[PDB]
Parts: structure tokens; C-alpha cells; sequence
């Protein structure tokens, strides 16, 4: 036996008039506040998501419904609430702004603009929350996203639509790799979201500036959640980032949006249910917390033309529209087989394991392939790249086992010989520095000259001097050749010969 | 006229209070207006009070207390038969493509009771899939559950294609697909490709997609399995495609947990060895026809003692197996033949003939791997002259197990073939007996029957 | 038990009954309140799973003594969470409320034998200063104390029984 | 062959003169039915009790079996005949209590078996004994005597991975 929001002074209220329902249902009061969780009384005409306006131009979100009590999180500070204050239901979902305008802007999860630039201009607001495009609307993803990264962009193809997750354990490079790929379509009609969940505020400073400097940040949305701010901010903010992406993929235009730390989202909220006192399943997060992951990453989809067409009411025609994903997911100790990790695994499209072992050896993109895969394959990619990574994925395959004869190589036949110091010097290529994205032309012509065998007099200490002076010579000479391949990739008998040529020609030099 | 209204809305857990008259039974549908669409509710528990707690087969927000319900006094009813083939629908039996109305005859409640023991077959009878692999390594008897195991490019869609359009043209039944938890773009992939195959019109697809809320992904079997017994009804023998079991345990986890009861080892719903026997024990032969189900299983972390694998084998008849490895010899259908197993391998239960033929085959290849090592680590020299016989002999047969899918014509160029059991019987029974040993190896591959191969020699 | 779920709905009607100044009426009511709760059949009634309203409705219909405005407000409410139960303890802690801002205490004395009106006229003087508040004695003399007098003034008690001095000294042991 | 060892034993008794019990707890419908088609094949239903209770039945009903089954035992033993109860899956009823038991919201225990789950197999299988003629003479009223009854049991459980040290082992 306990009391249930039985108090003295609304009963008293009950017994001088029992019909309390006389009074409007769009507003109630506030008993109880507690670790940002507040119990309101009234507010007969409330629906799921709603959001209510509290004192201080602040709002909640009104999650639980109950028969007597509706549960809220504030979307803000909350100490300075207190029991009997006024509150009105506005009719309205959580919405933010979107638009084009957007653009080089650092929001919050609410559109508020935190970068001191002034207001944003934006094209009106959409719903935070949405459903996903059904079956028949979507198109199968056959356009590539380039990352900048040899080893990415050659074994695990990224399509556009297509989800890839990034996983691996902490201090690895996810983040470095996230925002490279952002930095690599600066010169692309992709248009990049970077979603902070969980972030401290010093680190996504940082990243900003990084951003700026490299010239990517015009091209770039910045949503920010820092780990100080409301749980409901950090839960819903990767919705609002999808919800501002969603605008260019369903107007017929292709967006690049990355989630840090998904696991981040996840912890806030179970926090979340948990004050709300939700049943717990497994490792306590609440049970539909698959459903949570599930609708948010779906919205990264392809979309068939019809779909534009009839959404623009016929001003966009002949073109599909896209949101890429790129989710973030830290595994504490290499461990896959957690609750958020497993979920993530099933339903992305492909993944990106790094390693803490490659990332402290010398290799430090850290990218770990045999375990990496990427669904979509082949369909992503450029002709020419389809045609060379063939041969980096079979090399990389026959390497890893040899590496247990690489302890006694000596006695071996000559062909694991050949094999082995061929292995060696690719992973050696893959290697690759920070911020330094390479066009489709240079990782083509550096694949080229692995595969057709002339890194074989190479020494395996100097691949990375060979490649840096292949490429200033290929820049230097011959750069209309590789602006045809950054225009086209495509791939001939035309293209072999005249990359024949820049081989031998750059071979006789150095 | 609506006579409940709701009192609570936590998630995907409505509660909705009726006159204590009128309470609804447990499995009941209920609908609202949610804003401008109807919200249709599943009944899960009988509170006191008149008060039914319900799980939304739908997007919950927008909710209001207070709204009124219409209790529908019927289960949640699917259209099924004729109609539903070459149709995309969702758990509701609403059709998911814009293909328009589906010209129903009949709707069927999706809980039913499974067939009495007076009603069972009374014998024991192979379905013949006419792939020579699986028909004799892993026979599929009527009824059956069969398992496949293989993981990713390994040519599962292309094998459920073949078995889809064998079944629908050597024999005269029907195909049923339920996609459990499906990704939506490998959903389009799947409907376009079928599209492009010819063997849409064949089968019925009903859609579960991730992004639904966990009832429908839960339930989404059910009505897959609804239109399967409809057709079996009729008379014929059906195929019933289940896209991902472990999805359908992880569906019933959620819902158990969103409904409060408590977890059980390793965390799963207490309820889940009954909610699996619900869903396999209606997939059997019946006296009128049979239902036969073809599942994707995963595995959690690669344990096979985890409760959800160790509930499912219970119930599983036979187990496929796709390797990637043999995918690298060009060999296809790419099914490893020594781990792929069916309990129908019985000398009572197939005969002795085609048991004795499927061990030879078995000893024969497990022979041929210990052998490898010795080629590997010292040379052929090493090799007897009775080993290289059994060599050459697990080569040929390692090749004969390829054949040529009609679906697949697209890859190969070449007219699919159908082998029935006695033909690639009789054809292993000879090559392991000595017969047809003069052959080159090349005349195996991917041809056909043995009567195709002695031609094949005769231009090769 | 009921004692802590009663508190709240015998607060809100002690003040209701003060701010409309029908203390006596209302405890009254309750105590009828209280009486019906008993009823063999009633129990089974409430012990019964109904709806709350219907409930509240069968429990109006056996009650033609109460003010409807009010005590139907108050049954109803405490129908709807389903605490009608706890009514026999809502009437006591209405009592004690009463007591308390009637300032008067009830004193129960125990002694060997009947006391002299002159030693009540003391021992009632002294325990009106004791409490500041006004007094109501009464007499409940034992069959087991051989002498001495025991005073009990809510839960503070004053022992001057002799038998109380006997196990005093024994604990000296 | 956990299956076969036993229905084999209840075949060979065709013509021991004992009386021969098959319990299926949780079984597939058709492995039922085959086995009983099995059983009719050689002889042996003729001298067997066939009780039902398959994979998709309420759990409830899946505990009364094995009792039901010690029951119908009892009723030859304490007659001053011999009989054989061959459980099947005693594991797929213990699953039973605890869905019945945790739907309680009783406190599991190890794994997620409450404790009390050594006393329902206990109880159970203490049932199968040999009692002497003055037992049977007392229960029969001295229709019986001189007649020792008997109730041979033979439980199956299965273990996962071969581990006997799981906690129902
Ligand atoms: N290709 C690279 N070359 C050189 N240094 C690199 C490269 N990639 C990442 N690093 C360095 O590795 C460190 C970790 O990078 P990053 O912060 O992106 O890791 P993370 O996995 O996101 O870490 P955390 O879990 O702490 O957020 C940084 O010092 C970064 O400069
Ligand atoms: N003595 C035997 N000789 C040959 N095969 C046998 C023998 N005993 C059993 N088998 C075979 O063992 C296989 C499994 O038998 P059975 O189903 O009884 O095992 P089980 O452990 O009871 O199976 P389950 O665990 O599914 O109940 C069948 O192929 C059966 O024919
Ligand atoms: N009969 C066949 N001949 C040649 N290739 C085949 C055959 N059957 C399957 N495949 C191969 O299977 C691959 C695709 O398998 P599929 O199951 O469709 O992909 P996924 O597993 O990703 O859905 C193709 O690359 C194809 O080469
Ligand atoms: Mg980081």
C-alpha cells in the first residue's frame, strides 16, 4: 500500500466538486520534479510526443500517458522547477528547422544556434519523429560515396543510401575517419551532418575548427548534445539530425550523415526509461531499445524518382534522392556480442571494424580487413576501382595466412616467397595520413601500380616515399589523365596503356 | 459503435477500459483514430476491471486518453488464397506495393489451433526439390523443417529462387515468404529480382519490416503461415519461407519485456519454447496437404547452446549448410555436403540404396580432405595408387554435385536442369562403383544428369 | 495496513469540514461510513474486483445518511483508488485531528483501586500544564497492580505502580 | 538415440508380463505419432499406455503428464503387478515450471529454475519403487497376497554440448 498522487489539497478540490473535468483539459500543474523528470496533473488532451511548455520558454516531452498523471522530461535545465507551476499542452510535435540555410551552422538538438552567428534562415520545419520510406519507394544504391581512404574506398565500398557502421574500441580513429569522409565531399554534391551526442564541448570545438580549416565546414550541418546537457537532448538530437537530412534526400539531392557514438544515445535513453520507471531487459535497457536504432537508421535510404516527383509535387522529375549513415559504435573491451553492438551489427549494411592491435602497429587507418565487410559491394563502386580491388582483396586474403610462415620464411618456395613480400607491401601502401583524403585518380593509379607488379623491386622500407613522389610526378606531367578519371572512372584498353606509360615513364626517375 | 476508451499510453502498451460486459478476449483486435488513420491494437492481457492492456500494431504517438476504441470481435483476419500471390503485404494483410486493391475471397483468422493427432499423415514421404545436392546429402521430407546456416554471397536467394519455381512447376503447389525483421532495401532487391526471374507470380510475400514496432514483427510470421495453411487447404504441398527465426524470438523478447513478466536465462522471455512450438507445430503434413518451411537461422555469438538455437534444432529436420569456400571453386549450388545433415537419412526411411550411396558419397570426401593434407604438407609422390583412385574419384564427384539453376540462366548461359532422386542415385551409386571412371573430370561439372555427362565427354 | 493511505483523505476532510464549519456532521458521517464497510456482504462486495464506479454507485445506494455533495465526493474518490477499505481509519485519524485542534487530550489512568475525586482534580491539573492542552480523564483500575497509579497521556507514560518499583529493583541484579 | 534406447526396452517387454508406459512431455506431434505407429508395428501397443503431451500444448497441461503417467504406474504396483514408465524429456517439463512458476513471479533461482525445482522431479520420480506383499496385501484388502508390485521408471534428459554438470542433470 502506497499513495499514487492521493495529496490533501486535490481531494479537497474532489469533494468540493467532484466534476473537476469542467475546467480545460490544455493545461495542468507540476507535482513532483526529480533528476529531470517531472509528473504533471491535468492535461486531459495530451498525446505521446507532445510538447508542453513550461516557465521559461523551456518544454517537455510527454512520454508516459498514465490514468491519473502524464510523465515529461524537460528538454533543459530543470533544478529551478518546482511543484504547483503552470503548464500549457501545446498541440504541436517535437519539429526543427530545415533548410539549405542551415548549412555552416552549429545547432542544438532544438535548431537553436549555439555558434553566436545569429538566427538561422531556414525553409520551415519538419517532424522529428517519421516514418521511413516503404518498400516500393525505395531504389537499389549503385553510386559511390568516396572516403579519401585507399583501404576504405578499395575492400569496403560505401554506396549512397547505404548504412555503414563504424565500430571499434576507444581511441581508435572513428572519429578521425568519420570526419574525413565528411572532409572528402567537400567538392562533391553530397552534403554532410555531423551529429555530436554525448561529445564534450572542447572536443567538437576542435573538430569545428578542423573542419573550417580544411574548407569543409560551408558544406557541413554541426548538431551538438554535450554530455552536460538534458538525456531527452542527447536521445532525441540523431532525430534531428536525420530529421534536417531527410530534407535534401526527399527534394531529390544526396546527404552524408554521421552519428557519434550511437551507444551514447542508447545510455541516455535507458536513463531515461529508467526514471520513468520502464520495465528493464537485458543489461537494463528498455525493450524496444532494437526499435530505437532500428527507425532511426532506416530513414538512410535511396529513393526512386517517382518518390521526388510526387513529394516535390512534380518541380523535381528526373532525379533520385539519398541519405548516407554512418553510425558510430564503441565496443568496450573487442567485445561484439553486447546488447546496443549486436543490434547495430544487424541492422546496418556493412561494417568497419578498427583495431586497437593495427592501431598501436603501424598501420594507422587500422581499417581490419577479413572481418570488414560491406553488403553492397561492388555495385558502389567506380568501374576502374571495381576492376583494381579485386586483386588488394586476394592479396590481403593469401597474406594473412602466410603470416605464420613469416616467422621462418627462409626456407619456403619462391611463389610464398612472392607471395608473402607482395602481401607486406600492400598493407604497407594502405597505410595513410590524417586529413589527407586521395581523389579516385590517385588511389586508382597507386592501386594500379600495387597490382600489375611494380612494387616488386620496391623496397618495402620505402613505399610510402615511392607513392608520395608517384603522385607529385603524376600531378606535375600528367594531370589532364587524372582529371578524365576523377571526371569518369571509367576503365579501358586506352586507360591500362596510358597508365603503362606513366610507370615506366616515372619508374626511370627516383 | 465504440464502446472502450483509452486510459494509458506507455510506448507501445495501450490500455483501454470497457464496460464490464463487453471486455474483449485475449488475441482480439481493437482500432482507433489516430489522427487521420486507423491504429489497430492486439489484446495481450485481461486486467481486472474491465481494462485489456494491448500492444499497437502501429506508430503510437498522437495518442490521446480518453479516445474510443472499436472492438472488433474477431482476431486480426488476413486475406488469403489465389488472390494474395505476386502481393506485398504487411502483418495487417494491407497490401504494401501500389499495386491496388487485393481481390479477396476469404479472410482468415491468424491464431488457429494446430492439426489434431487424427488429422497427421500417416506415413513418412520425401519432397523431392530436384537439386541434386540437396536431395541427397539433406532429403526434405513432407512437413519438414529445414535450416539453412550459410551466411552472405553464398547464393541463399538464388536457392530459395530454384526451390520457389521447382515447386511451383515440377510439382503444383504454392510458395509463401515472410519476411521476419527484413532489411527494406534487401526487401526491394528481393521483389525486383523475382520480378526479373519470373517466379513472382509463384509465391506470396508478406513484409515485416525493422522499423516496425515489435508486434508486427512478432506476428508477421504468423500471417505468412495463415496463407501457407489456406493453400494447404486446397489441397497442395507448400513451401513456407521464414526469412530470419532468431528475429521472430527477439520480436516475442521485446514484447515480453514491454509487457513486464519475467526474463528468463540468458534473458529470454520465460514463454519462449512455447511461443516456438506455436509456429512449428503447424507447419506439418496433414491428410489434405503438407507444409513444408525453409528457415534462415543465425546463431548469437557463434554458440550453439544459447537457448534460442538450442530451442530451435529441437525442431528442425534437416540442416543446410552454404560455405563461401566452395563458392571459390566456381561449384553451385554452394552447399558443403559434410556438414550439411538430415535425420530422413535412414535406411527405414529412405531405403537402403540411397542410404549406402550417401555414405559412400560422405566417406568418400571425408577421405578426400584427410588426403589433402598429406598432398599439401609432402607431395603426390606419397600418395598410393588406391588413394590417387579415391582422389581422382572424390574430385569427380566434388564436381558432380554442380548443376545448373533455371533461375540462374542470367550467369551460367546455360538451361537449368532437373534431376530426380533416382537419376543422381543411380549416377553417384556408378561413379562410386567404377563405372564412368574413364571420364575427364570436366565432363561432371555443372552438367546434369549422368546420361548428360557421357554426352558432355563425347565433345569435351 | 490502511493507517498510512487514510492520512491524506482524513486531513482534506477535517479541513473541508472546518472551512465550512461542520466538524460534528462530518464525523458523524464518517463513522456511518465506517459501519456499512463492516457488513458481511459489502466485505465480499469490495473485496471484489468491480470498476471503480460501479462501485461507488452499490456504495452510495446503501447510504441515505450522507451529505451527497460531499460524502458522495468523498466515497467516490476514494473509490477510484480503491482505498474504501481504509475508511475505518480515515474516522481515527479524523478523531485525532479534531483532538489536536481542539487542543483536548484523552488520559487513561490505571491504578489499584478507585481513585478520590480530589486525587483526579490533581492528577487532570498537572496534566494540563504537562500538555497545555485540556483533558478528559478516565479510570481502567487493575486487578494486577497491588499499588501505585499508572498515567498514560498518549504514548508518555508515568509509572508510579508498585509492581513497576518491584521489577525496577529486580533489574539492579 | 535417447529415444530409441527406451522405446526399444518397452518392445522387449511384449512378452515379459510388463505393463509399459510412454510419457511424451513437449514432443513434436508427428515423432508421437510415428512412434505410436512404431509401437503398433511390432506388438507392443497392445501392452502400452501412450501419454500425450506435445511441443504446442499449455504448459500446464505439459506437468500433469509425468504425474499422470506415475499414476496410471501406481495403479499395477500397488495391484501387485510389475509396469514401465519411460518419461520422455523430463528436461521440456522442468522448462514448463519455470514459464508456469517465473509467470507467478516466483524468485528463480540458478539459472532461472526457482527452487523448488528439485523437489518437483524428487517427488516425481520417488513413485518408482519395489514395495513388499505386505504393502500390496494391505492396500488390495487382502485380495492380494504374497505379490511384491514394482514400477520401473526410466527418465530421459538432455544435456547441451554432453555437459553433465549442468543444474538439471
Ligand atoms: N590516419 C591517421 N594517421 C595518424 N594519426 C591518426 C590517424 N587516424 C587517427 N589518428 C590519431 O589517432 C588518435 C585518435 O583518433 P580519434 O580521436 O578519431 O579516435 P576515436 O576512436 O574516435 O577515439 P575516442 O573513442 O576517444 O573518441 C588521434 O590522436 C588522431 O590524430
Ligand atoms: N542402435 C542403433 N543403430 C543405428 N542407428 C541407431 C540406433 N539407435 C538409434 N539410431 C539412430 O539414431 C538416430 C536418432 O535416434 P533418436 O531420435 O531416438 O535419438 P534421440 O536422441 O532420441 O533424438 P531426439 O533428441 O531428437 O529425441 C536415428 O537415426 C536412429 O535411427
Ligand atoms: N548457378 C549459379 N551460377 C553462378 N553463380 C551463382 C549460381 N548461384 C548463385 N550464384 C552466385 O551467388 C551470388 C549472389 O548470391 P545471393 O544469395 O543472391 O547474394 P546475397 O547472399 O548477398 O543475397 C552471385 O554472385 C552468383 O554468382
Ligand atoms: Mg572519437
Amino acid at each position: 500500500q502506497l499513495n499514487s498522487t492521493e495529496i490533501s489539497e486535490l481531494i479537497k478540490q474532489r469533494i468540493a466538486q467532484f466534476n473537476v473535468v469542467s475546467e480545460a483539459h490544455n493545461e495542468g500543474t507540476i507535482v513532483s520534479v526529480s533528476d529531470g523528470v517531472i509528473r504533471i496533473h491535468g492535461l486531459a488532451d495530451a498525446m505521446q510526443g507532445e510538447m508542453i511548455s513550461l516557465p521559461g520558454n523551456r518544454y517537455a516531452i510527454a512520454l508516459n500517458l498514465e490514468r491519473d498523471s502524464v510523465g515529461a522530461v524537460v528538454m533543459g535545465p530543470y533544478a529551478d522547477l518546482a511543484e504547483g507551476m503552470k503548464v500549457k499542452a501545446t498541440g504541436r510535435i517535437l519539429e526543427v528547422p530545415v533548410g539549405r540555410g542551415l548549412l555552416g551552422r552549429v545547432v542544438n538538438t532544438l535548431g537553436a544556434p549555439i555558434d553566436g552567428k545569429g538566427p538561422l534562415d531556414h525553409d520551415g520545419f519538419s517532424a522529428v519523429e517519421a516514418i521511413a520510406p516503404g518498400v516500393i519507394e525505395r531504389q537499389s544504391v549503385d553510386q559511390p560515396v568516396q572516403t579519401g581512404y585507399k583501404a576504405v574506398d578499395s575492400m569496403i565500398p560505401i554506396g549512397r543510401g547505404q548504412r555503414e557502421l563504424i565500430i571499434g574500441d576507444r581511441q581508435t580513429g572513428k572519429t578521425a575517419l568519420a570526419i574525413d569522409a565528411i572532409i572528402n565531399q567537400r567538392d562533391s554534391g553530397i552534403k554532410a551532418i555531423y551529429v555530436a551526442i554525448g561529445q564534450k564541448a572542447s572536443t567538437i570545438s576542435n573538430v569545428v575548427r578542423k573542419l573550417e580549416e580544411h574548407g569543409a565546414l560551408a558544406n557541413t550541418i554541426v548538431v551538438v548534445a554535450t554530455a552536460s546537457e538534458s538525456a531527452a537532448l542527447q536521445y532525441l538530437a540523431p532525430y534531428a539530425g536525420a530529421a534536417m537530412g531527410e530534407y535534401f534526400r526527399d527534394r531529390g539531392e544526396d546527404a552524408l550523415i554521421i552519428y557519434d557514438d550511437l551507444s551514447k544515445q542508447a545510455v541516455a535513453y535507458r536513463q531515461i526509461s529508467l526514471l520513468l520507471r520502464r520495465p528493464p531487459g537485458r543489461e537494463a535497457f528498455p525493450g524496444d531499445v532494437f526499435y530505437l536504432h532500428s527507425r532511426l537508421l532506416e530513414r538512410a535510404a535511396r529513393v526512386n524518382a517517382e518518390y521526388v516527383e510526387a513529394f516535390t509535387k512534380g518541380e523535381v522529375k528526373g532525379k533520385t534522392g539519398s541519405l548516407t549513415a554512418l553510425p558510430i559504435i564503441e565496443t568496450q573491451a573487442g567485445d561484439v556480442s553486447a546488447f546496443v553492438p549486436t543490434n547495430v551489427i544487424s541492422i546496418t549494411d556493412g561494417q568497419i571494424f578498427l583495431e586497437t592491435n593495427l592501431f598501436n602497429a603501424g598501420i594507422r587507418p587500422a581499417v581490419n580487413p577479413g572481418i570488414s565487410v560491406s553488403r553492397v559491394g561492388g555495385a558502389a563502386q567506380t568501374k576502374i576501382m571495381k576492376k583494381l580491388s579485386g586483386g588488394i582483396r586476394t592479396a590481403l586474403a593469401q597474406y594473412r595466412e602466410l603470416a605464420a610462415f613469416s616467422q621462418f620464411a627462409s626456407d619456403l618456395d619462391d611463389a610464398t616467397r612472392k607471395q608473402l613480400d607482395h602481401g607486406q607491401k600492400v598493407t604497407e601502401l594502405l597505410k595513410q595520413k590524417q586529413y589527407a583524403p586521395m581523389s579516385v585518380a590517385q588511389q586508382s593509379l597507386v592501386l594500379f601500380a600495387a597490382e600489375r607488379g611494380y612494387l616488386a623491386d620496391v623496397e618495402l622500407s620505402k613505399i610510402g616515399s615511392f607513392e608520395a613522389a608517384l603522385l607529385a610526378y603524376v600531378d606535375r606531367d600528367h594531370a589532364p589523365l587524372m582529371q578524365e578519371i576523377n571526371q569518369t572512372g571509367g576503365y579501358n584498353d586506352e586507360i591500362e596503356g596510358k597508365l603503362k606509360g606513366i610507370l615506366d615513364s616515372f619508374k626511370a626517375t627516383q | 459503435m465504440a464502446t472502450g476508451k483509452i486510459v494509458q499510453v506507455i510506448g507501445a502498451v495501450v490500455d483501454v477500459e470497457f464496460p464490464q460486459d463487453a471486455v474483449p478476449r485475449v488475441y482480439d483486435a481493437l482500432e482507433v483514430q489516430n489522427g487521420n488513420e486507423r491504429l489497430v491494437l492486439e489484446v495481450q492481457q485481461q486486467l481486472g476491471g474491465g481494462i485489456v492492456r494491448t500492444i499497437a500494431m502501429g506508430s503510437s504517438d498522437g495518442l490521446r486518453r480518453g479516445l474510443d476504441v472499436k472492438d472488433l470481435e474477431h482476431p486480426i483476419e488476413v486475406p488469403v488464397g489465389k488472390a494474395t500471390l505476386g502481393r506485398i503485404m504487411n502483418v495487417l494483410g494491407e497490401p504494401v506495393d501500389m499495386k491496388g486493391e487485393i481481390g479477396e475471397e476469404e479472410r482468415w483468422a491468424i491464431h488457429r489451433a494446430a492439426p489434431s493427432y487424427e488429422e497427421l499423415s500417416n506415413s513418412q514421404e520425401l519432397l523431392e526439390t530436384g537439386i541434386k545436392v540437396i536431395d541427397l546429402m539433406a532429403p526434405f521430407a513432407k512437413g519438414g523443417k529445414v535450416g539453412l546456416f550459410g551466411g552472405a554471397g553464398v547464393g541463399k536467394t538464388v536457392n530459395m529462387m530454384e526451390l520457389i519455381r521447382n515447386i511451383a512447376i515440377e510439382h503444383s503447389g504454392y510458395s509463401v515468404f515472410a519476411g521476419v525483421g527484413e532489411r527494406t532495401r534487401e526487401g526491394n532487391d528481393f521483389y525486383h529480382e523475382m520480378t526479373d526471374s519470373n517466379v513472382i507470380d509463384k509465391v506470396s510475400l508478406v513484409y515485416g519490416q525493422m522499423n516496425e514496432p515489435p508486434g508486427n514483427r512478432l506476428r508477421v510470421a504468423l500471417t505468412g503461415l495463415t496463407m501457407a495453411e489456406k493453400f494447404r487447404d486446397e489441397g497442395r504441398d507448400v513451401l513456407l519461407f521464414v526469412d530470419n527465426i532468431y528475429r521472430y524470438t527477439l520480436a516475442g523478447t521485446e514484447v515480453s519485456a514491454l509487457l513486464g513478466r519475467m526474463p528468463s536465462a540468458v534473458g529470454y522471455q520465460p514463454t519462449l519454447a512455447e511461443e516456438m512450438g506455436v509456429l512449428q507445430e503447424r507447419i506439418t503434413s496433414t491428410k489434405t496437404g503438407s507444409i513444408t518451411s525453409v528457415q534462415a537461422v543465425y546463431v548469437p555469438a557463434d554458440d550453439l547452446t544459447d537457448p534460442s538455437p538450442a530451442t530451435t534444432f529441437a525442431h528442425l529436420d534437416a540442416t543446410v549448410v552454404l560455405s563461401r569456400q566452395i563458392a571459390s571453386l566456381g561449384i553451385y549450388p554452394a552447399v558443403d555436403p559434410l556438414d550439411s545433415t538430415s535425420r530422413q537419412l535412414d535406411p527405414l526411411v529412405v531405403g537402403q540404396e540411397h542410404y549406402d550411396t550417401a555414405r559412400g558419397v560422405q566417406s568418400i570426401l571425408q577421405r578426400y580432405q584427410e588426403l589433402k593434407d598429406i598432398i599439401a604438407i609432402l607431395g603426390m609422390d606419397e600418395l598410393s595408387e588406391e588413394d590417387k583412385l579415391v582422389v581422382a574419384r572424390a574430385r569427380k564427384i566434388q564436381r558432380f554435385l554442380s548443376q545448373p539453376f533455371f533461375v540462374a540462366e542470367v550467369f551460367t548461359g546455360s538451361p537449368g536442369k532437373y534431376v530426380s532422386l533416382k537419376d543422381t542415385i543411380r549416377g553417384f551409386k556408378g561413379i562410386m562403383e567404377g563405372e564412368y571412371d574413364h571420364l575427364p573430370e570436366q565432363a561432371f561439372y555443372m552438367v546434369g544428369s549422368i546420361e548428360e555427362a557421357v554426352e558432355k565427354a563425347k565433345k569435351l | 495496513e490502511f493507517i498510512t493511505v487514510a492520512r491524506p483523505y482524513a486531513k482534506a476532510a477535517f479541513d473541508f469540514a472546518v472551512e465550512h464549519q461542520s466538524v460534528e456532521r462530518w464525523q458523524d458521517m464518517l463513522a456511518f461510513a465506517a459501519e456499512v464497510t463492516k457488513n458481511e456482504q459489502m466485505a465480499e462486495l469490495l473485496s471484489g474486483a468491480l470498476a471503480p464506479e460501479t462501485l461507488a454507485e452499490s456504495f452510495i445506494a446503501v447510504a441515505g445518511e450522507q451529505l451527497d455533495e460531499n460524502g458522495q465526493n468523498l466515497i467516490r474518490v476514494m473509490a477510484e483508488n480503491g482505498r474504501l477499505n481504509a475508511l475505518p481509519d480515515v474516522l481515527e485519524q479524523f478523531i485525532h485531528l479534531r483532538a489536536v485542534s481542539e487542543a483536548t487530550a484523552e488520559v487513561d489512568v490505571i491504578s489499584a483501586a478507585a481513585l478520590s475525586e480530589q486525587q483526579l482534580a490533581k492528577i487532570s491539573a498537572a496534566m494540563e500544564k504537562r500538555l497545555s492542552r485540556k483533558v478528559k480523564l478516565n479510570a481502567k483500575i487493575d486487578k494486577s497492580v497491588m499499588a501505585g497509579v499508572i498515567i498514560r497521556a498518549g504514548d508518555m507514560v508515568i509509572d508510579g505502580s508498585v509492581r513497576g518499583r518491584l521489577e525496577r529493583l529486580a533489574d539492579v541484579l | 538415440g535417447k529415444t530409441a534406447l527406451a522405446i526399444d526396452a518397452i518392445i522387449n517387454q511384449r512378452d515379459s508380463g510388463i505393463k509399459a508406459i510412454y510419457v511424451a512431455i513437449g514432443q513434436k506431434a508427428s515423432t508421437i505419432s510415428n512412434v505410436v505407429r512404431k509401437l503398433e508395428e511390432h506388438g507392443a501397443l497392445a501392452n502400452t499406455i501412450v501419454v500425450v503431451a506435445t511441443a504446442s500444448e499449455s504448459a500446464a497441461l505439459q506437468y500433469l503428464a509425468p504425474y499422470a503417467g506415475a499414476a496410471m504406474g501406481e495403479y499395477f504396483r500397488d495391484r501387485g503387478e510389475d509396469a514401465l514408465i519411460i518419461y520422455d524429456d523430463l528436461s521440456k517439463q522442468a522448462v514448463a515450471y519455470r514459464q508456469i512458476s517465473l509467470l507467478l513471479r516466483r524468485p528463480p533461482g540458478r539459472e532461472a529454475f526457482p527452487g523448488d525445482v528439485f523437489y518437483l522431479h524428487s517427488r516425481l520420480l520417488e513413485r518408482a519403487a519395489r514395495v513388499n506383499a505386505e504393502y500390496v496385501e494391505a492396500f488390495t484388502k487382502g485380495e492380494v497376497k504374497g505379490k511384491t508390485g514394482s514400477l520401473t521408471a526410466l527418465p530421459i534428459i538432455e544435456t547441451q554440448a554432453g555437459d553433465v554438470s549442468a543444474f538439471v542433470p
